[PDB]
């Protein structure tokens, strides 16, 4: 799905950085960008749905023999270089409940603080566990997503993983 | 003698003691990396003693100290050569080293696991030595797959990453079909000889030697990436800079060259494999190198770059030159080690950047790094009278003027014009026009330990090849009678190349737009053998296994 | 410590160090059955010594 | 039913839930394991007399060696056994 | 600028997939179905993966299912099956067979020169 | 012998009269205690055989395969005391009676001078072993597989018991000593040739041969980690010890009646590596892995030649030390996610990083990296099967090159990538468990050191 | 990696500074808040344009999906800071 | 060790050109001689004299073990075990023996390989003469008996090369 409107819209996008990938130069790829621009905003005043499908298919055709073979791809984008590369570093939370006790009084401050942090988690979890059953309607969610906190002092429903989950560079 | 020996097995055994003290001992933790890059410090100097000796009176030793198991009439013993190729490589693959050893201090200061890291560098090393003094077959297979583990454990270094782990296999998978090849010669011998000893089969000098040939030639198609068994190579870039330096460009893929310039007592009678040697190295090099020009990483073109070298090794072996090859081996090292170590401060300057495309505009704002960068690059295309050009142009003298194969000496030539444009286009992308990378500007460069690193593999890459050249004893009849166009073809095609590629350059400032061809195309894509040969036999192989 | 309670504890870890020294005991016994050719064999045949009683045992 | 042996002990090697058990079970482990039959039976296993007599057989072809060589007779006979001895057929 | 032409290993791209351009409302629904039993799964497994007391595996039982699949023993096929069980016959006895005379005659033509002395095996001491 | 076999019977009453605590200190103590005197019969010769009685000799080829068996006893109390730790105390001291009567009926099996007592403990090894798969097996799945039996005991311990009868009736004794003094050979004959399969489909079925595999793969997924350590480790090899030791009376029959074996092994080594490739469960891709392994073996012993013979020997030790640490490897995890599929438990070199150190060394073993043993063995047959015929090269050489392949492979889908996020029960790797794989892996690279005491009686 | 630090306000004054040399839309204009469909009336297409600019700023892709839920100069200063982890 | 019989381990005599420098320069080599002298060979040639003098101390002997010929496998009796059991002992105690002497004169020719440098091809033809015909004779002895080699299989193999030579020897007249 997307409608025609996002997935033209995502071709637009797709098309230049590739574009940009080929021109190398900032300069020629400035305007030869511009040209792009005037081809995306000549048919977009097309009001007819009907022909502004038809402009798509021949549009996405007419990428799909301009594509660099090798674009440029963000390093720390899927297909990048530095994709997935400290995946090795990010150890998940829950492992420190596991260490000596010897060693946490190395932390001693950073643990009392993991106690407390700790604590509202499994107070609350009864809390959002009601929240999301009156919501949901019956005969299962339709949409992924989910509910803010509807009152004072109460966290959104499931934050646990999201809040806590490992640093983007940990070490 | 007494020296020699003595000292022939100090640089061995020293570069081991970092290793032990790991497993037992506790005195220092945390400056484990300054300990190591010590070590391989010493390793160098106690390693030239025994080099100047050699040079002095041509003295050559075998130590076979221990009898570790015999077979019947199959004795086999720790025994290491000290001859011709190990006396001069080894000091030349710890020099090496010791700058590398410098540079991943800084290159990896970061990551936590540093220790570790020196310890699968060093533990390389230790298996590399050991492949190169080696005496006998057995003792040479310890060294040739104690080198493809530590491959595969230091490319997979980030082991979060998909494509390292694939990459890791993939050099696993194609040195053990090589390394059929070499277990193929190794039954050989000990059937119609009797030993796996180099010096009982130089002595016997079989006759017809076909098959255990084609066998030690299939081990350095596979280890050195030759083509068939080439899309490791550029594949095992995915491992830390540091390590592309000192294994996959440095030293561990000249190996498979390594093998056969053991070999050439047998090899030199055997026309019908100079012949297989001279075209399969004659391919690898233009093919690498024609898809050397239209690749966009720095670090995927100096993977490039080794191949196509590492092909023209194997031509000098088909030409019947063997120790020119030997000395395209040391030269080589100096400067590509420089060419990755300078790549890497690029890439560490740009924030883990390794597309040229967004380089740029840093021939000012790294100075250093861009004068070893143009050093680097003059050598390898043949720059007269720097490392390079003191084997590179031999090669190719070598290959003019001797009974050859026609194609295969003209793919040559086309290939090192092939090395000037590509040369260049790492020089044009990287150091000249305007930047092109992210606004926020960090690029610092002003640290000794990154700095007096790439100095000295500099000046290696200068005067290293003029000392080994001269010093080295003649070892066969030069040629230096031939006609003025074969003796200068190797300069005029480098400055052909030069001036195709800039015109080259320039026509990519003109606004046009950018028009596809299919030589391009062929060319980006490698060929199309890793999509297709990663495609259809992992296909074949994992579906027919259910049946 | 007590001799006994120490004894009610350990008295099982003698079975197999005894067991070693019991079925020593028989394989040495074993051999006096096949001293038939005791220095008869003609590669180690030889005269004995004043006071040895014999060659092996 | 997956109870963590760390739990209820910090101190826990695995062997068992018992911490005075545990610790012995270790220590004998470890003892007669890697001290006694790995460092013992490594250095029993170096000095062994003589396998299979390699030793004795070095030293015997030395002395034949040296015996034929002055002598004149050749190294090594094709027949193995004397043939005077043998009576082929018809 | 022809076409995509697809094949097994060579996917054809969405962008280019005809289907994909023409959703109404069969289509729409479709999609909104399979995000509705893909949303209904997701929050089954979040409950027990944000369950702070659970500190086990959260068992899948499509994963759970696989297994079993993949891993199966006779409970299927039927012996006498011209089409597929001859074809296994053929793979499995076939290659045997091919490399019984591959290793025959070999050995054969090495035993005869042998028996005429025309190999040469001036050296060959271990075997 | 008896200096082994009585402190091997000594364990049962150690074991019942132990405080009910101290079963497992007293049982591994004193198991590991026997290991040691076990390496007295290393006292080898270069002519002659140390034979001790009328009953029971040990040669080169029986005396690793001894210390192999009761170095591993310890180990396998090491490796169940843990997922025994839940049952009575009674039903957990019948667990270690089976184990000490595997141990008795194996030290007695691979020194019986006789063929007959070599036959009847031959087949009484099975009775513990059923037991221990069967009983405290974690898998109830109800299989029917008894037809493996079936077949196995119509086609395989019953014509050796009618062949080994007949053979003495002719030859007039089956003392192995005589044997060697008194074969005659075996000349063409379909009579002998019945008389050739009834001598070896026995042992082929326990290798296992190609096609007769099937049932290993459905015995290690039920088996404990005790019945796999000792069904890898040491019963696959009394196939092998049992056909180096029959060969010796059927040549020159075994030159022609050994093609379609040999053509099964060859061909069987790269159909079962390949299907390590695809396989799902650590339990199944390791027990494929032995029977692509022990396909080697049986190739070794019937080109009969003594470079062969060597790597046969390297190859069922090595084998046994690397396969009974995977399994243990495997295992580990299991009592942990608890299931054995491999897919489940990804990364884990993140949550255990010495653990991921042990697979390595396993893995690379497994692999066969110069200079372990493990090459050792491969190498001398590959050799072998050189002058055999140069094409098997071809054939050697692919097995090397998948052989790596699921060797990796295994070691890159647990033990590397991102971690399974919802698994949070992969405590710290306990001292138990890095002692265990300490304790095959430091015997296993200390041979390299002194390789010649695994190399057989051709050495 | 030396040390490229970042903090919401660097952020906020680069991902502004990037907006302000925009030439369909004015500086004065411009504030944290200024919702691009009205406060600035831009197109939709100009709207992908300001996200492919502000990728290059930090250089790090932002996903087409979430690209479009971007609608104001305070949105992408927030997803930054979630992105690279800026907490003070 | 007592020392390599020169005779069993022949060198041939050394010949080493004396020093001639005749440049100016300083030679390091010279010099670096003289400091592992002083470094190395005395403190380790000290230690050496200090164990060996405690060994010349205590001084104790080991034997070569001696074996009496005992009648081959061609005077034995069909199945008389104790006749085989001698004579198979003794043939396996030769059969060992053998394979240290063709090893021997590997030895050889692999020393003379290295010794001889370049010119090993023509200085050597001794050396692989005499390592031909050790391997002829053990080729003719031991090859093809299989694993399970015994003196009666190789007994048979020689009966076997005899009658096909002495069948041979007629054919020629
Ligand atoms: C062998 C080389 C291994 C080098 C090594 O250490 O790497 C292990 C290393 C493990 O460490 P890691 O995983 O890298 O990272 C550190 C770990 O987290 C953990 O390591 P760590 O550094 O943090 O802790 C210290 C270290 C060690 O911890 C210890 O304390 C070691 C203690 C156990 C060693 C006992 C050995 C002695 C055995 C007892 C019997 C002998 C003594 C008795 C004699 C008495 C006197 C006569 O830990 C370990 O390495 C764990 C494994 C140790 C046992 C491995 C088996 C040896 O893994 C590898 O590198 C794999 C090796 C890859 C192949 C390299 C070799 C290929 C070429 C073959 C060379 C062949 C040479 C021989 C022929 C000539
Ligand atoms: C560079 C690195 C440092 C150099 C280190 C090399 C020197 C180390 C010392 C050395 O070489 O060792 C000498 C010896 C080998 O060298 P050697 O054969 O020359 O003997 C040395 C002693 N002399 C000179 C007198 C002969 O090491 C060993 O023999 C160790 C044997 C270990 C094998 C036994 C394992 C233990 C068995 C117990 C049971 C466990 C196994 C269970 C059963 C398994 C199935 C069989
Ligand atoms: C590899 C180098 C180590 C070799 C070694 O382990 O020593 C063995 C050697 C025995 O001599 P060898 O005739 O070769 O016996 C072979 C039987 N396998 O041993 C020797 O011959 C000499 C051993 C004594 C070394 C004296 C120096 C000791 C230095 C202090 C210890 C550090
Ligand atoms: C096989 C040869 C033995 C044949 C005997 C079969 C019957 C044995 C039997 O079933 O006894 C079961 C008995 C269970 O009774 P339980 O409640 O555990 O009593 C405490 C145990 N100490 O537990 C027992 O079996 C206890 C007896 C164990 C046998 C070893 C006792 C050591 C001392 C005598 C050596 C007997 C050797 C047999
Ligand atoms: C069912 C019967 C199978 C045929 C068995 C048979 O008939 O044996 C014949 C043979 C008789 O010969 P015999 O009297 O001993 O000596 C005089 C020489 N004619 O008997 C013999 O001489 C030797 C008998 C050997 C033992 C026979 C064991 C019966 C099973 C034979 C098939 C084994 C292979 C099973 C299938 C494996 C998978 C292919
Ligand atoms: C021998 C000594 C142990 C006594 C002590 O604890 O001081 C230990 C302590 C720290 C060690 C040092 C560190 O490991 C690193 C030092 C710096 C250079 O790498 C040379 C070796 C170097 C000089 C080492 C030599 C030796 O191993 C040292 C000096």
């Amino acid at each position: 799905y997307l409608t025609h409107q996002q997935k033209v819209l995502r071709l637009y996008k797709r098309a230049l950085r590739h574009l940009e990938s080929w021109c190398i130069h900032r300069d020629k790829y400035r305007y030869f960008a511009c040209l792009l621009r005037a081809r995306f905003d000549e048919h977009k005043n097309e009001k007819d749905m009907v022909k502004a499908t038809q402009l798509l298919r021949e549009a996405e055709e007419e990428f799909w023999h301009g594509q660099h073979p090798q674009p440029y791809i963000f390093p720390e984008s899927p297909g990048g270089t530095s994709y997935e590369r400290y995946e090795c570093y990010k150890v998940p939370e829950w492992c420190l409940d596991d260490w000596h006790p010897s060693e946490k009084a190395m932390y001693p401050d950073y643990f009392a603080k993991r106690e407390q942090w700790k604590k509202l988690r499994r107070e609350s979890w009864e809390r959002e566990v009601k929240q999301l059953q009156e919501e949901t309607p019956v005969g299962g969610p339709r949409t992924e997503a989910l509910p803010p906190a509807r009152k004072q002092g109460d966290l959104p429903p499931l934050w646990w993983h999201i809040v806590t989950r490992p640093r983007e560079r940990p070490m | 003698m007494n020296m020699f020996s003595s000292l022939s097995l100090v640089t061995l055994l020293l570069l081991t003691m970092p290793i032990m003290m790991m497993s037992f001992n506790t005195y220092k933790p945390s400056n484990y990396p300054l300990y190591v890059k010590t070590a391989i410090s010493y390793a160098f100097i106690t390693s030239m003693i025994p080099t100047m000796m050699f040079i002095h009176s041509g003295q050559e030793l075998i130590i076979s100290n221990w009898h570790w198991l015999t077979i019947q009439t199959l004795k086999l013993s720790l025994s290491f050569k000290m001859d011709y190729f190990s006396m001069m490589f080894i000091p030349v693959a710890l020099f090496v080293t010791w700058s590398i050893m410098e540079f991943s201090m800084w290159y990896m200061y970061s990551d936590p696991n540093i220790n570790k890291f020196f310890k699968y560098l060093l533990l390389f090393l230790i298996t590399m030595l050991i492949l190169v003094t080696a005496n006998n077959l057995f003792q040479l297979f310890i060294g040739w797959e104690g080198v493809g583990i530590m491959s595969f454990l230091l490319i997979g270094w980030w082991y979060g990453r998909a494509d390292a782990n694939t990459a890791a296999l993939q050099a696993i998978l194609y040195n053990r079909i090589g390394d059929i090849g070499f277990i193929l010669a190794m039954a050989w011998f000990l059937t119609n000889l009797n030993t796996w000893d180099l010096q009982q089969i130089f002595m016997l000098n079989p006759s017809d030697s076909n098959m255990p040939l084609i066998g030690l030639a299939l081990a350095a198609t596979g280890k050195s990436a030759q083509f068939g068994l080439h899309p490791w190579l550029p594949s095992a870039m995915e491992g830390p800079t540091p390590v592309s330096a000192l294994l996959h460009s440095s030293t561990m893929v000249v190996a498979g060259i390594f093998l056969l310039i053991r070999f050439y007592p047998l090899t030199e009678n055997n026309k019908y494999i100079q012949s297989i040697t001279l075209c399969l190295g004659a391919i690898t090099t233009l093919f690498t190198a024609m898809c050397a020009l239209t690749q966009n990483d720095i670090k995927k073109i100096i993977a490039f770059s080794t191949s196509s070298q590492l092909g023209l090794m194997m031509v000098t072996i088909g030409i019947n030159q063997p120790y020119l090859a030997f000395l395209h081996i040391c030269t080589h090292a100096f400067f590509k080690a420089m060419l990755f170590m300078c790549s890497g401060s690029i890439i560490h300057s740009l924030n883990d950047e390794q597309d040229i495309r967004k380089m740029g505009g840093l021939f000012k704002a790294m100075p250093f790094t861009t004068t070893a960068l143009i050093v680097g690059s003059l050598a390898l295309t043949g720059m007269p009278f720097l490392t390079g050009f003191y084997s590179k142009d031999l090669i190719i003298e070598a290959a003019n003027t001797s009974y050859t194969n026609a194609w295969a000496l003209l793919m040559t030539l086309i290939a090192t014009s092939f090395t000037a444009i590509y040369s260049t286009r790492i020089i044009f992308f990287a150091l000249l026009g305007q930047p092109r990378f992210p606004t926020l500007v960090n690029i610092n460069e002003n640290n000794p330990l990154l700095i007096n690193s790439i100095k000295r593999l500099l000046i290696g890459s200068l005067f290293a090849g003029y000392i080994i050249s001269n010093n080295i004893p003649p070892t066969t009849i030069p040629q230096m009678t031939m006609p003025y166009y074969l003796k200068t073809t190797a300069l005029i095609v480098t400055i052909l190349g030069f001036i195709l590629a800039l015109e080259i350059s320039n026509m990519t400032k003109n606004l046009k737009y950018h028009y596809p061809s299919n030589a391009f195309k062929f060319s980006t894509l490698l060929g199309y053998f890793p999509t297709i040969m990663h495609r259809l036999a992992p296909y074949m192989n994992l579906s027919m296994s259910q049946k | 410590m007590n001799l006994l309670q120490v004894v009610r504890d350990h008295w099982v870890h003698v079975l197999v160090p005894m067991g070693f020294v019991f079925g020593y005991y028989l394989d040495r016994k074993n051999d006096e059955k096949l001293t038939a050719f005791r220095n008869k064999s003609l590669l180690y045949k030889r005269e004995l010594k004043p006071n040895e009683e014999v060659t092996w045992k | 039913e997956d109870e963590n042996l760390y739990e209820k002990n910090p101190d826990s090697h695995g062997y068992d839930k018992d911490p005075a058990v545990d610790i012995w079970n270790m220590r004998v482990v470890f003892f007669f394991g890697f001290s006694i039959v790995l460092v013992l039976g490594s250095t029993f296993v170096a000095y062994l007399p003589d396998y299979r007599m390699q030793e004795w057989a070095r030293r015997e072809a030395e002395r034949l060696v040296k015996y034929r060589e002055a002598h004149g007779l050749p190294i090594m006979e094709s027949n193995c056994f004397d043939p005077s001895k043998i009576q082929l057929p018809e | 600028f022809p076409k995509y032409e697809a094949s097994r290993l060579s996917s054809l791209p969405t962008t280019l997939d005809p289907a994909e351009y023409d959703i109404s409302s069969e289509t729409r629904k479709a999609q909104a179905e399979r995000l509705a039993i893909r949303s209904r799964l997701k929050r089954e497994y979040q409950l027990q993966y944000y369950d702070p007391s659970r500190r086990g595996v959260i068992e899948d039982p499509a994963l759970v299912r696989w297994t079993y699949a993949r891993s199966a023993n006779i409970y299927p096929n039927f012996r006498p099956n011209t089409k597929t069980s001859l074809l296994g016959a053929l793979f499995g006895i076939g290659p045997l067979v091919f490399w019984y005379y591959v290793f025959k005659t070999d050995r054969d033509r090495k035993e005869k020169l042998i028996q005429e002395g025309k190999l040469d095996r001036t050296f060959n001491i271990s075997y | 012998m008896l200096k082994y076999i009585i402190p091997t019977i000594m364990l049962m009453p150690l074991t019942w009269l132990s405080k009910n605590n101290m079963i497992w200190v007293n049982s591994t103590a004193h198991s590991l205690l026997i290991s040691f005197t076990s390496l007295l019969l290393m006292n080898q010769f270069g002519d002659n055989s140390l034979n001790f009685s009328l009953l029971f000799f040990s040669d080169s080829l029986s005396t690793p395969l001894l210390i192999l068996t009761m170095w591993l006893l310890p180990l396998m109390l090491m490796a169940s005391q843990h997922h025994l730790s839940k049952e009575n105390l009674t039903r957990k001291k019948l667990f270690i009676t089976m184990l000490i009567s595997l141990q008795l009926f194996l030290i007695m099996t691979f020194t019986a001078m006789e063929l007959i007592l070599f036959y009847i403990l031959f087949e009484a090894t099975l009775v513990p072993t059923l037991i221990i798969i069967t009983r405290w097996g974690n898998q109830t799945e109800r299989l029917n597989a008894g037809l493996y039996f079936l077949f196995y005991t119509l086609a395989g311990s019953l014509p050796l018991l009618v062949a080994l009868i007949y053979i003495q009736n002719t030859v007039g004794s089956l003392n192995f000593l005589m044997l060697q003094y008194w074969v005659q050979p075996v000349h063409n004959s379909w009579s002998n040739v019945f008389m050739w399969l009834a001598c070896m489909m026995a042992f082929m079925v326990k290798m296992p041969l190609y096609g007769l595999h099937l049932w290993l793969p459905k015995a290690h997924v039920e088996a404990p980690i005790a019945g796999s350590m000792v069904l890898a480790a040491v019963l696959l090899k009394l196939g092998g010890y049992g056909m180096l030791r029959i060969t010796l009376i059927l040549n020159p029959m075994t030159d022609f009646m050994a093609y379609p074996f040999i053509m099964l092994s060859l061909w069987g080594m790269i159909m079962t590596s390949s299907i390590c490739l695809r396989q799902t469960d650590l339990k199944s891709l390791i027990a494929y892995s032995s029977v692509s392994h022990m396909a080697l073996v049986i190739v070794a012993i019937l080109i009969q030649t003594p470079w062969s013979y060597m790597g046969a020997t390297a190859l069922m030790i090595a084998h046994g030390l690397t396969s009974s640490m995977l399994f243990c490897l495997a295992n580990s995890n299991y009592e942990r996610i608890h299931s054995r599929t491999m897919i489940l438990a990804r990364g884990l070199q993140t949550l255990l990083p010495l653990m991921a150190t042990w697979w390595l060394l396993a893995s690379l073993t497994n692999l066969a990296l110069p200079p372990t043993i493990n090459l050792i063995g491969e190498l001398f047959v590959v050799m072998s099967t050189f002058s055999w015929s140069n094409i098997t090269i071809i054939l050697m050489g692919v097995n090397m090159v998948i052989t790596a392949l699921y060797s990796l492979y295994m070691l890159i889908m647990t033990q590397r990538g991102k971690y399974t996020y919802h698994i949070n029960n992969i405590s710290p790797s306990f001292t138990r468990e890095n002692a265990l794989m300490s304790l095959h892996i430091l015997p296993l690279l200390l041979l390299t050191l002194n390789p010649k005491i695994i190399l057989g009686p051709l050495y | 990696s030396d040390a490229p630090p970042l903090t919401l306000e660097g952020i906020k004054d680069r991902v502004l500074y990037v907006l302000k040399l925009y030439d369909k839309i004015d500086p004065e204009k411009l504030s944290v808040n200024s919702h691009f469909m009205k406060d600035l009336g831009l197109d939709s297409l100009d709207q992908v344009e300001i996200i492919m600019a502000m990728e290059d700023e930090f250089g790090f892709e932002i996903p087409d999906i979430d690209a479009e839920k971007l609608m104001c100069p305070q949105e992408i200063v927030d997803y930054i800071a979630d992105k690279k982890d800026v907490y003070e | 060790p007592d020392s390599w019989d020169k005779d069993v381990y022949p060198e041939p005599p050394r010949r080493t050109p004396a020093p001639s420098p005749q440049t100016s320069l300083p030679n390091p080599i010279t010099y670096l001689t003289k400091a592992f002298d002083l470094l190395v060979d005395r403190p380790v040639t000290l230690v050496r004299e200090f164990i060996e003098r405690q060994h010349a101390k205590n001084k104790y002997y080991y034997y070569h073990r001696e074996f009496r010929r005992v009648p081959d496998i061609t005077e034995c009796q069909e199945k008389d075990v104790l006749c085989m059991f001698e004579a198979e002992m003794q043939w396996r105690r030769d059969y060992k023996v053998d394979q240290e002497i063709v090893n021997i004169i590997q030895e050889r020719l692999k020393a003379c390989q290295q010794r001889e440098g370049e010119s090993h091809r023509q200085n050597c033809a001794k050396e692989l003469e005499q390592f031909t015909q050790v391997v002829k004779a053990y080729q003719d002895r031991y090859h093809d008996l299989g694993a399970h080699y015994s003196a009666r299989k190789c007994l048979a193999k020689q009966k076997q090369r005899m009658l096909a030579e002495r069948k041979a020897a007629k054919e020629a007249a």
